[PDB]
DNA sequence: GGTCGTGACTGGGAAAACCCTGG
DNA sequence: CCAGGGTTTTCCCAGTCACGACC
């Protein structure tokens, strides 16, 4: 497993996962209690979130995404206690044993909890969104965000995992049809951006009440990890969330009024981010190059400069940077590197960073028309004019699918 | 007691059962004959072995309608064939009216008398019909034109879309666009297609209309083998049909008269040849069992539902995903080769060192920030203005290796995708990028001499080419399906597919993506070869109004969807031996997770309230060959050592010939089965040599030839274990008319030894066994129909896949149906005994190991068909309950030996 | 007086059109202000997402020295906001009354000293990542980190509000210059979209520690409310987080290496969202026409869809094709043609304006004839005809022209 | 054995280009 | 110096060759 650690030192060096080597342990990164990611890691999370938002909300008509509050308020994982009230209680020396016990019991019985499962948010907003969709069924409410989980440490700890969830309220007649359809669509989404989607697997699980859902995994170099889960929870949770009459809790399917149903998805995006990291690097002369797919790689264009007329070269590079930024691409402003590093070392750094193309602006650009362009996929040079080059890049992104 | 044995102390039929079947009289071999048999079996060394007695059967069998068994079965077959025999006699005396002068453009059926006058008719009701349909593939799966000559008047069937102009109807397919035709018999050329167009063979209740195929009787009388017809076509050498397919609907409405004249001429000529050869079909098939079994076989029925739709659509979609992955894998390898350019490292690689790599040269306050940005952008656009130079035609990626440009799409073309998107699996750069290894040595391609391998030996062998002066490595040509005289194309070939399975071609370097496209190709081989066939099936979706009330009253009916049928368009007599040969359905394939979409059988599932009873006729042809050898040796069971091995043989104990041959030669199980089958089929010594050459190549020509000679000296003896069967077949071939031992039905006249003499023996050697199998299946279906008509048991013939037989039954009679099958098998073996003069029958041979009862079609009731295209399986995606297996003791315990409902 | 009633009518629209969700009892001005609301609706989620996108385009995109960071929602212990508590342990401890008063207080303290915290600002993650980022950028001061995300604060309950935080590690010499630059850019960016830029009031301020900064306010009818703040930090924070070698915390301008001053730009997003919701509300002439005229760069959904009279299937096909074409071009839409029980055309226009849809698109059989569709504007409600092959380019041009101006 | 797929070899009028030249 | 002629030089549609699924 040296290559797994050799990837980890690259993922630490070139600003993907924040921290030091001591906390660079498998359980720390896999358990959601990670010490943070780098800036490129945050942009990779944003790219994954953008692709999920296209796949789920943009290209599906009935998905109206919703946002529920971060903490679940009491009465009733973990509990929260304010510092000011604790200070007031502790500073009151006149308090006896019984009053402190009563205060502690009240706190334990009136504590909000940081959320774990986002199903309750949709179960809260369902009536309002039923008013929204003009009672058109099926539909669903989506959301991405960080959830809070206990850490079962063998040595208390809170692990933060970013989760994208959607509660597809469906008619009960066509429940498993939608379940199979969503399994196919989301497994296609998790297989769309991979070097080897054979490592992405699929298995089915059965709930205690007879409900059946599917589980997805990734063949890591040390065993599978759960990357998404599905559970068609029926209608027990929604009925439990609104006791009484079922006048509000209903809907229309075609011409038949029916009680809705519950489907769920739980996508640990951080787990998938590390999974795609392990998918990019696959373990003659070795070339330590991260082969991220050309839609999720965090920085696309690399722009540099050579020795010479630094005023005019810097003007050209700054203009090119602003021109590309106006067209939505992201460039790494490497032209300010006065500390002259070799093109071999610069390319090695920019190829560990999973950058799509490296654009080299030499004096010959100021001579006639030519800029160098080296592709990460081929590591072979090319010449281009500036005026064409922009469009090349954008169609490359448009050709990701 | 009931237990009894032969003089060879093998457990024979029970005394009560033998008395019930044979009637009276027990026999025994002659003293000199039995002494010769004892000495011969002592010579082979298999004499003197124990045999654990199986429990006997004490069952009051149903009475036989006839003192002679063969005469009673002949009377039963005559009773079955009597309405169809009368209809065929009417077709013999059928009068052909002259050509009508007009052909009306009416929907459905139109009658034209001797004067050709137009008569509006709905359902023509002739007892005998001669039919030919015209299929309009340009309008989906809907045929258009059908003819029916008759003793009374001409009948024309025009489709609904023919009269109407274009017009929009319901999607998918329904029998409403099909022909709505006392029992009736339709005889014609490819009446399977007509049955696919005839509505009357789609309900689960069954019908009484049957079909005789002039293709089938034509192959029975005057047919040709593959090589004989190929040589006849080669020696023979030295427009409406194509137009009708491309006619859409308007052009079909345009050239109507000439096409109708062609159809009338074809119907008339086929009817003339048919009525000439119908006495030939009668005398060449003297048993009415032939006619009854063919009529039962030609009405094969398969039930399907919406889930089969999934097995179509998803599988193709699944293939797309797999196809995508394959392309991606290839591209990855291509990218790797770019790095090999560095420092001319590609001048050292064993695989990628003979391509076009050389580089191509190139031819020829806020105001402060606002002002700075505007000036910088203006300078940028002024540099963009430098466009009045460089070649207007761009160079297609100079500097890269030239072959990488050759794999790349040109920049101007709108079908542009990143990377080498033009690369396919069959390019000449695909194997070199895969770094393929042929058992420790790399591959090598030449346009001069195909593909081979380079071995670092120059400074054993397989096709030496000393002309190829590769430095340091001798070049030996890769083996081919047609020897060393031919050249192999792309190494990803079908014939190289078994060589792909046993690790004769692996990549090695690049351990993930190197040997991954190989696995993808070996997975998608089946669906890539058969997707056109499977997508071309004409599924007909049954309306609920004519559906049986058994499923309608049952709560298990799916009201949201519909059901349907697939009619196997299988040629019943489509071989020289008239074996049921069809490349799509009856192929010997089973569902695996390593063939894409290999659950083709798995969607043949029973409707609610119904089930399928399957009998796997185990060692059918093996026992036929063994009993021919035993009958020609001494006319008993186990006369030869091979016959005793057939009687006393267990795969678990290894007492078969398969384990002995595996020890002796050293080949796989399938290789041993193929070798023993071909030797049974009549493989010659060159056939054995090429069969050994096709298998593992750890030997040479001389060693394989010596092993084949040693193997030939054992089984056939000095020609031993099985040569009595060979002498029996030679005695059959010595006669003027080659008559089968089982039925005497003569093969087609191409294999008569009058103009062939002692030639083409292997085809007839296979033909005797396969015609015996045809008689076996016909007798099994005849006995099932007779017991259904005798004990009022429901059911329908589902399919007869070569060896196995599946019957579509209702649920409540399942065990009863299974019981009938057991007795049927006994009678079948008994009939073989009664067609070989045998005076006894073994206990174990007459009974199958088990009979399966299931709600879905599969080989065994333990496999759920886990495939890439059905990843969850039937137990999760479809929730199908697994089947059950029964033995004769279990069936007797469940049914108490009762012949009626309790 | 009537302005508050109109605001409540806007909130009732927000309940009806699912910008802000809740109840009429929850419709309290300070409950909106602090963050005691049960949460905005989906259209409000789209409004916040567009506002966050505009911020991210403003700050992190067009700067070569500003990088994105993401501080966790918790700070681990032992530490010096509420306190994170694992419940089961506390319940088990509370099950015992044998321990005396002193023991109970002592163990409460013992738990308290090892208790993580939900965060208050976004500073401390960037402050911890300063060493890594200084190693990354090779000390070319100034350089910045940024984060948009939620933060929890106590209300005399716990309320979560999404804020935007920019941390500027600058040389001490250029401190006032970069402060003035960021203040001017921030004020212009907040004045960029609103109808009345004079309402955004910026005031300089200094704290008790002599820490200079600025405050931005928007004028609700009930007075001024805070939108964004700027502050200095000095240099004791980096030493407090990283005591020891100061040259390891040194950044370089020219050749001079100094401990960098830290500047904070922290701004509320949801309160400004409420302010822009008030800003877009107008009454155009007992009840006038309520128009929610959001800026095109910040409106939730741009172009809706309607059907005419004639073929149901063909009009649905045309609307679906236009929906997909706008999906590929990336313009937010509203496929709300599915209502069988349709209201009046004036009522349909009022309903689509209540969703603050920019333009209303109507498709008739004349679209099947020639490709023209009816297009209604928002402010002037003018109805025109435009061909189906250029409406996406026209809307792209409207968005880009609003962005350029 | 014969037929219709796919992909390699090539090859000739042509579109642009380069060198030289008439006036 | 500006358009035209002789020679280059690929270039791209098209033909021509081979072998692997099918009949």
């Amino acid at each position: 497993g040296e290559g797994s650690e050799a990837l980890l030192e690259i993922c630490q060096r070139r600003h993907f996962l924040s921290g030091s080597k001591q906390q660079l342990s498998r359980d720390s990164l896999l358990s959601g209690c990670h010490p943070g990611f780098g800036p490129l890691g945050v942009e990779l999370r944003k790219n994954l979130a953008a692709e999920w938002w296209t796949s789920v909300v943009v290209f599906r008509e009935q998905v109206f995404p919703v946002d529920a509050l971060h903490h679940k308020p009491g009465p009733l994982a973990f509990r929260l206690v304010s510092a000011e009230t604790l200070r007031e209680i502790l500073q009151d020396k006149e308090l006896s044993k019984e009053q402190l016990v009563a205060f502690l019991e009240n706190v334990l019985k009136t504590s909000g909890k940081l959320r774990e499962n986002l199903l309750h948010g949709a179960l809260e907003h369902y009536v309002n969104c039923l008013d929204l969709v003009n009672k058109r069924l099926p539909y669903g409410l989506a959301q991405i965000g960080v959830c809070f989980h206990p850490v079962f440490d063998t040595k208390k700890s809170i692990g933060e995992k970013t989760e994208a969830s959607l509660v597809w309220f469906t008619p009960p007649r066509t429940s498993n049809q939608w379940l199979d359809f969503w399994l196919r669509h989301r497994l296609q989404w998790w297989r769309k951006f991979a070097m080897s989607p054979s490592n992405f697997s699929s298995s089915d699980c059965q709930d205690e009440e007879g409900r059946k859902g599917n589980k997805l995994y990734y063949n890591f170099p040390w065993g599978k990890e759960l990357i998404e889960t599905l559970w068609n929870l029926g209608d027990h949770e929604l009925l439990h969330m609104y006791p009484g009459n079922v006048s509000k809790l209903h809907g229309r399917d075609g011409r038949k009024n029916v009680v809705p149903c519950v489907l769920s998805v739980n996508g640990d995006l951080d787990r998938g981010m590390l999974a795609y990291l392990y998918d990019s690097f696959q373990l003659n002369l070795h070339r330590k190059v991260l082969k991220l797919h050309p839609c999720l790689a965090p920085i696309k264009v690399a722009l540099d400069v050579g020795r010479g007329p630094t005023l005019e070269l810097r003007q050209v590079c700054q203009g090119l940077f602003n021109e590309l930024l106006e067209n939505g691409i992201s460039v790494w402003p490497g032209y300010l590197e006065t500390m002259q590093s070799s093109l071999e070392q610069l390319y090695s750094k920019y190829d560990e960073m999973s950058i799509l193309f490296t654009v080299l602006v030499t004096e010959t650009t100021l001579e006639n028309g030519l800029i160098h362009l080296r592709s990460r996929d081929t590591t072979m040079k090319e010449m281009m004019h500036i005026s064409k080059l922009k469009d090349f890049l954008i169609k490359y992104i448009s050709s990701a699918k | 007691g009931q237990l009894r044995h032969n003089p060879l102390d093998i457990q024979m039929l029970s005394r009560g059962l033998h008395e019930q079947i044979f009637g009276q009289g027990g026999e025994m071999p002659g003293e000199a004959a039995v002494r010769r048999s004892v000495e011969h079996l002592q010579k082979h060394g298999l004499w003197g072995q124990p045999a654990v007695p199986l429990p006997d059967v004490e069952l009051r069998l149903p009475p036989l309608y006839g003192d002679n068994l063969d005469q009673h079965f002949r009377l039963l077959a005559q009773k079955q064939s009597l309405p169809y025999l009368e209809a065929a006699n009417l077709l013999l005396q059928a009068q052909l009216p002259p050509k009508p002068p007009a052909w009306a453009w009416a929907e459905g059926w139109t009658r034209y008398g001797p004067e050709g006058e137009a008569v509006p008719v709905a359902i023509p009701e002739e007892r005998a019909l001669v039919f030919a349909v015209a299929v309009c593939l340009a309008e989906g799966t809907c045929p258009t034109l059908a003819v029916a000559i008759s003793p009374s008047a001409w009948y024309s069937w025009c489709s609904q879309r023919l009269v109407e102009e274009r017009y929009s109807w319901t999607s998918q397919l329904s029998p409403a666009d099909l022909i709505p035709l006392q029992e009736q018999l339709v005889v014609g050329h490819n009446v399977s297609f007509d049955r696919a167009h005839i509505r009357e063979q789609y309900l689960i209740q069954g019908s009484r209309m049957r079909f005789l195929d002039t293709m089938s009787m034509h192959m029975a009388i005057s047919g040709l083998s593959s090589f004989q017809r190929s040589l006849w076509i080669a020696a023979k050498q030295g427009e409406p049909r194509e137009l009708f397919v491309k006619g859409t609907m308007k052009d079909i409405r345009e050239n109507f008269q000439d096409l109708m004249q062609y159809c009338a001429q074809d119907v008339w000529a086929t009817h003339e040849v048919f009525q000439q050869q119908l006495p030939l079909f009668l005398e060449r098939c003297p048993h009415p069992v032939t006619l009854a079994g063919m009529l039962e076989m030609g009405v094969s029925y398969l039930p399907v539902n919406q889930n089969w739709e999934r097995y179509l659509a998803e599988a193709q979609g699944t293939y797309e995903e797999l196809q995508r992955e394959m392309k991606k894998s290839l591209m990855d390898l291509a990218n790797d080769a770019c790095q090999l350019l560095s420092g001319e490292r590609y001048k050292e690689d064993p695989w990628l060192w003979d391509l076009e790599w050389d580089l191509q040269e190139f031819k020829q306050s806020e105001e402060e920030e606002f002002q700075q940005d505007v000036m910088a952008r203006a300078c940028l656009q002024k540099l963009k203005g430098t466009t009045e130079l460089l070649p207007k035609r761009p160079q297609h990626l100079p500097g890269h290796p030239g072959w990488y440009r050759k794999l790349c799409p040109r920049l101007d073309d709108p079908a542009w995708t990143p990377g080498p998107s033009l690369l396919s699996l069959q390019m000449r750069v695909t194997p070199k990028l895969m770094a393929l290894t042929w058992d420790g040595f790399p591959l090598h391609y030449s346009e001069r001499h195909g593909w081979g391998y380079l071995v670092p030996g120059r400074r054993h062998g397989n096709g030496p080419y000393n002309d190829v002066d590769i430095p340091g490595c001798w070049f030996f040509k890769l083996p081919h399906k047609d020897g060393n005289s031919c050249n192999v194309g792309s190494p990803f070939a079908k014939d190289f597919l078994p060589k792909m399975e046993d690790g004769t071609l692996q990549a090695g370097p690049g351990g993930a993506s190197g040997p991954r496209a190989l696995e993808i190709n070996k997975m998608i081989s089946f669906w890539r070869n058969a997707h056109k066939r499977i997508s071309s099936q004409m599924v007909v979706w049954l309306p609920r109004s004519a559906l049986p009330r058994a499923v309608i009253r049952h709560p298990d009916y799916d009201e949201e969807g519909l059901y349907g049928a697939i009619l196997p368009q299988v040629v019943t007599a489509g071989t020289i031996t008239r074996r049921a040969v069809e490349p799509t359905w009856l192929t010997a394939s089973n569902a695996r997770p390593d063939r894409v979409g290999s659950e083709l059988k798995a969607m043949v599932q029973a409707p609610p309230g119904y089930t399928l009873v399957g009998a796997d006729v185990d060692s059918q042809e093996l026992w036929i060959a063994a009993v021919l050898g035993d009958a020609h040796f001494a006319g008993m069971h186990g006369c030869t050592a091979f016959g005793w091995m057939t009687l006393q043989g267990r795969k678990s104990r290894g007492t078969d010939l398969h384990s002995k041959t595996a020890t002796t030669v050293g080949i796989s199980r399938e290789h041993a089965k193929i070798f023993n089958y071909g030797r049974i089929y009549g493989a010659g010594q060159p056939f054995a040599e090429r069969l050994l050459m096709q298998f593992n190549h750890r030997l040479t020509q001389q060693e394989a030839a010596e092993k084949a000679q040693q193997m030939y000296a054992a089984t056939k003896g000095l020609r031993g274990t099985e040569s009595e069967m060979f002498n029996k077949l030679e005695s059959i071939a010595t006669s003027d008319i080659p008559r089968t031992p089982v039925l005497g039905c003569c093969i087609s006249r191409a294999l008569e030894p009058s103009a062939v003499q002692e030639e083409f023996m292997t085809s007839r050697v296979n033909w005797v066994v396969q015609s015996s199998a045809v008689d076996y299946l016909h007798l099994m279906l005849v006995a099932m129909k007779w017991l259904f008509e005798e004990f009022a048991i429901d059911g329908r013939f589902c399919i007869s896949i070569h060896d196995e037989v599946r019957y579509l039954v209702r649920e409540e009679d399942r065990y009863r149906a299974a019981l009938a099958l057991q007795i049927t098998n006994l009678l079948t073996r008994c009939m073989f005994a009664y067609k070989l003069g045998l005076n006894d029958l073994p206990q174990s041979v007459a009974f199958f190991s088990a009979v399966d009862i299931d709600r879905c079609l599969r080989k065994e009731v333990t496999m759920d068909c886990k495939t890439p295209s059905n990843p969850t399986g039937m137990e999760r995606r479809y929730g199908i309950p697994q089947g059950e297996a029964l033995d004769i003791y279990q069936i007797i315990e469940l049914t108490k030996g009762s012949l009626e409902k309790r």
